[PDB]
DNA sequence: TAGATTAGAGCCGTCA
C-alpha cells in the first residue's frame, strides 16, 4: 500500500482576462488573445485540389458537430470563434498540371523523384512569393495521394542530389527555410474524405462523427500559422527558463554526427509567452553517443542565456533542461563553467520506457489525470493520459503509461519539477485537444531537429515555430 | 421585463440552443430557456406563463422542421401572440430560421407574416443580425460579460 | 411623400440595385429598397403596400 | 555471454 498524491489542472488564458482550462471552450466562450484582420490564403495545386480546397473553405464558416457535444466540443464555425475573415475569395491559385507531376514520378528511384517533386512545388511557390503584386498570408499546398504515398523512405512502387532526405514534407519545409513563407500541406484525401473509398463503398478515413474536431484542428493550425495567439500559460513563475534537447541521426553522412536541437520558454516581462527555438544544430562526431562535447555544451548555453538575457533583460534566476537521456559529468561540468553565479542549473530526465501500469479494481474507466506516485526525492511517476472528469473519458483508449521523470543533475524540488511539466503539456498549437501527454519543449525540439536534418545547406535558421509546424 | 425568452422543440434543437443562449449571457443578455435549469416537475406550466406574461420583453421562436406543429410550442406562440396584443408592440416574437428542409412555404400560420432571421448559411451572420435588431429596437441588457456564460 | 422606391427581382439584380441604392443615398435622397430596408420577421406584402 | 540505455520506422483505432 503505496501512497499516490494529485496535481491540479494548469488553467490556461484566453481573452479578456478569463481562464478556463480546455482551448476549444475557451475560445469558443471568449475568443484569441490579438487581432488578425483576415486570412488571405494562396493555393497550390492541380484544379480538383483547388476546387477540394474552396469546398471545405465554404465548409467551416458555418456550425459544425460531433456525436457528443459532451465528449468533443462543437465548431461554431471559423469566423465566430476567431473573429477573423478566412474564406474563398481571397485566394490564388498556382496552377500544377499533371504533366508536370507525370515526367517525375516514374524515376523508380525514390530520391530523385522525390527532389523533382519538392523542386516543382517551390519554384512556383518562390517565383511567386518575389514577382508579384499580392500579400499572401499562409501557403496552402494540396498533394495528390500518389506524390504522398511513395515518397517515403521504406516504399517502393510495386549524388547530386543525393545530399536529401527522402520525404516529401521534410524536404520541401526545409528548402523553403530561407525565404521564410509559412506553408500547410494538405493530403487531398483529408480535405474531401467522403469521396475516397475502397472496395466497399466506404470511406478510406471516416471523419462523420468527429468533423467538429477536424475543423476545429484545421482553424486553430491556420490561425496560429498567420500571426495569431490563440492562448498563453496563466501563471508561468518569474525568472525561469525552460529548454528542451532532443540527438537526432544524420543517416546520408560519413559519420552519424548526431545533431542536437533545443527549444526555449518563459515568461516575457511583458506578461506575454515567448516560446521559440533555440538552434543551431550542435554535432558529436562518435557513433552512437549522445553527450555534446564540452565546446557546443559551452555554446549553446552561453547562447540559450543570451536569448533570455536580450529578451528580458537580466540573467535568469532558474533554468531547468528537459531531455530524454542523462547527462555525463563532463558535459555538466561544461554547463557549469559558462552559467552565472546567481543561477541554479537543473537537468532532468523525461522517460516513456519504463513498466508500471495501475487498473482500477471496480469499473471499467482508468486512473485520473492529475496523479503521481513519488518514488524518492529525485524520481517520480507522472500520469499526463488518463481519465478527463471534464470531458468524461480518458486521452488513451487501453491502460495507460506513466512518465517516469529523474532529476539526474542539480537540486530542486520533484513536486515542483511535476507540476511544472504537467503545465507544458497545455500549449501544443500544432493540435487543438485537451490536453497533451508530452511537454513541448520535448516535442517542438524533435519536430525542429526532424526538419533541418533533411538537408545541410540552411545556415543560421529561423527560430520562429510557424516554419517548421 | 429585462428577459428574452426561447422556444424551441426539446430535445431536437439543443446544439444550437446551447449556443445561441451561451453566446447572449455572455453579451449581457438574460435568457430564459428550459435548458439552463435542471429542476423539473412542480409548475411546469405556471412559471413558464407567469414570466411569459410578466417580465419577458422578447419572444425568441427557433423556427425548424422539429418546432412546427409541436403542441408546447404552439402553446408557447399562443401566449405570446396575447402578451403582444397586449402590450401593443409590433415586433415582439422574432423567428429565428436554422433548419433546411423547412421551407418558407410550410410555416405555421402563427409565423408566416412576420420577418424571420435567417440563420441556415451561416450562424455568425444569424448572430449579426439579431444583435443589430436589438440594439434597433432597444432591448434592456447588462454590460457583455462573458463569465456569466462561463459559469 | 418623399421616399423613392426601387422594384427589382432578388436575387438576380442585387448589384445594380445596390449601387443605386447607396448612389441616390449618398446625393441626398431617401430610398426604399427591398434589400437594406425591409425589417426581419414583418409582414412584408402589407408594409410594402402601405409604402 | 549478459544488463542497461538510446534512436529509426511501420501499423492501427478514434462511433456505436
Ligand atoms: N426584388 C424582389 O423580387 C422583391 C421586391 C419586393 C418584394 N418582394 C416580395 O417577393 C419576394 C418573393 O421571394 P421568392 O419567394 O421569389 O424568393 P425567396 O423568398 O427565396 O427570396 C426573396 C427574399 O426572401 C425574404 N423573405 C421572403 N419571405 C420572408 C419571410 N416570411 N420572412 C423573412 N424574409 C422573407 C425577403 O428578403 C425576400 O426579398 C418576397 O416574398 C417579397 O420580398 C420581392
Ligand atoms: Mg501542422
Amino acid at each position: 500500500m503505496k501512497e499516490l498524491i494529485y496535481i491540479e489542472e494548469p488553467k490556461i488564458l484566453f481573452a479578456h482576462g478569463q481562464k478556463c482550462t480546455d482551448a476549444r471552450d475557451g475560445l469558443a466562450l471568449f475568443g484569441p488573445l490579438n487581432n488578425l484582420y483576415g486570412i488571405k490564403s494562396g493555393v497550390i495545386g492541380t484544379k480538383q485540389g483547388l476546387k477540394i480546397f474552396r469546398d471545405y473553405l465554404d465548409h467551416i464558416q458555418k456550425p459544425i458537430y460531433n456525436s457528443n457535444s459532451i465528449t468533443r466540443p462543437m465548431f461554431p464555425g471559423f469566423e465566430a470563434v476567431f473573429d477573423c475573415k478566412w474564406e474563398s475569395t481571397g485566394i490564388t491559385f498556382k496552377e500544377v498540371t499533371n504533366e508536370d507531376i507525370g515526367k517525375f514520378l516514374y524515376n523508380s528511384s525514390t530520391h530523385k523523384r522525390t527532389y523533382d517533386l519538392v523542386s516543382l512545388f517551390i519554384d512556383k511557390i518562390i517565383s511567386a512569393n518575389k514577382n508579384e503584386d499580392e500579400n499572401v498570408d499562409v501557403w496552402f499546398v494540396i498533394v495528390p495521394d500518389e506524390i504522398y504515398k511513395y515518397c517515403r523512405p521504406n516504399s517502393v512502387l510495386p549524388a547530386e542530389t543525393y545530399n536529401y532526405d527522402a520525404q516529401f514534407h521534410d524536404q520541401f519545409k526545409a528548402r523553403l527555410l530561407k525565404h521564410t513563407i509559412p506553408t500547410q500541406i494538405f493530403r487531398e484525401s483529408t480535405l474531401a474524405w467522403r469521396d475516397f473509398k475502397n472496395a466497399f463503398g466506404l470511406p478510406i478515413r471516416d471523419f462523420s462523427k468527429i468533423e467538429g474536431h477536424l475543423a476545429w484542428t484545421i482553424s486553430t493550425a491556420a490561425f496560429y500559422k498567420a500571426g495569431g495567439k490563440p492562448w498563453k500559460l496563466s501563471d508561468v513563475r518569474n525568472g525561469v527558463c525552460y529548454l528542451g534537447l532532443v540527438y537526432k541521426k544524420v543517416e546520408k553522412s560519413k559519420n552519424p554526427r548526431n545533431a542536437c536541437c533545443a527549444a526555449q520558454m518563459f515568461l516575457d516581462n511583458g506578461d506575454g509567452t515567448v516560446f521559440k527555438g533555440e538552434v543551431g544544430p550542435w554535432y558529436n562526431p562518435k557513433n552512437g553517443q549522445y553527450h555534446l562535447e564540452p565546446k557546443e555544451a559551452k555554446a549553446l548555453l552561453s547562447q540559450s542565456l543570451q536569448s533570455y538575457k536580450e529578451q528580458i533583460g537580466e540573467y535568469p534566476k532558474e533554468v531547468f533542461i528537459h531531455a530524454k537521456t542523462r547527462f555525463n559529468h563532463q558535459e555538466w561540468d561544461a554547463f557549469l563553467e559558462v552559467t552565472p553565479k546567481e543561477t541554479n542549473l537543473v537537468g532532468v530526465t523525461i522517460s516513456k520506457t519504463k513498466p508500471l501500469k495501475l487498473y482500477k479494481t471496480e469499473g471499467d474507466y482508468t486512473i485520473l489525470r492529475g496523479n503521481a506516485y513519488v518514488v524518492n526525492e529525485r524520481s517520480a511517476f507522472l500520469w499526463t493520459v488518463g481519465y478527463v472528469p471534464k470531458i468524461q473519458t480518458a486521452l488513451s483508449m487501453e491502460v495507460p503509461n506513466p512518465l517516469f521523470i529523474e532529476i539526474n543533475k542539480g537540486e530542486a524540488d520533484i513536486k515542483q519539477v511535476l507540476k511544472d511539466i504537467l503545465s507544458l503539456t497545455k500549449l501544443n498549437y500544432n493540435a487543438c485537444i485537451f490536453a497533451d501527454g508530452e511537454p513541448v519543449t520535448l516535442r517542438f525540439a524533435d519536430k525542429i531537429g526532424e526538419i533541418l536534418t533533411a538537408s545541410t545547406d540552411i545556415k543560421t535558421p529561423p527560430l520562429a515555430f510557424k516554419y517548421y509546424i | 421585463r429585462n428577459k428574452i425568452f426561447i422556444s424551441h422543440a426539446t430535445p431536437d434543437d439543443n446544439d444550437f440552443t446551447r449556443w445561441l443562449a451561451l453566446k447572449l449571457i455572455g453579451l449581457g443578455y438574460e435568457v430564459w430557456c428550459d435548458i439552463l435549469f435542471l429542476d423539473k416537475g412542480v409548475d411546469f406550466w405556471s412559471n413558464i406563463e407567469k414570466v411569459i406574461r410578466e417580465d419577458t420583453c422578447k419572444f425568441l421562436l427557433v423556427s425548424s422542421s422539429y418546432s412546427n406543429q409541436r403542441e408546447g410550442v404552439l402553446k408557447e406562440l399562443a401566449v405570446a401572440a396575447k402578451v403582444k396584443k397586449q402590450l401593443k408592440d409590433d415586433k415582439f416574437i422574432i423567428p429565428l430560421a436554422i433548419d433546411e428542409q423547412l421551407s418558407y412555404d410550410d410555416i405555421n400560420i402563427d409565423i408566416v407574416r412576420l420577418n424571420a432571421i435567417d440563420f441556415k448559411m451561416s450562424w455568425a451572420r444569424g448572430l449579426k443580425d439579431i444583435l443589430e435588431a436589438f440594439e434597433k429596437q432597444k432591448v434592456p441588457k447588462e454590460v457583455a460579460d462573458a463569465s456569466k456564460s462561463n459559469l
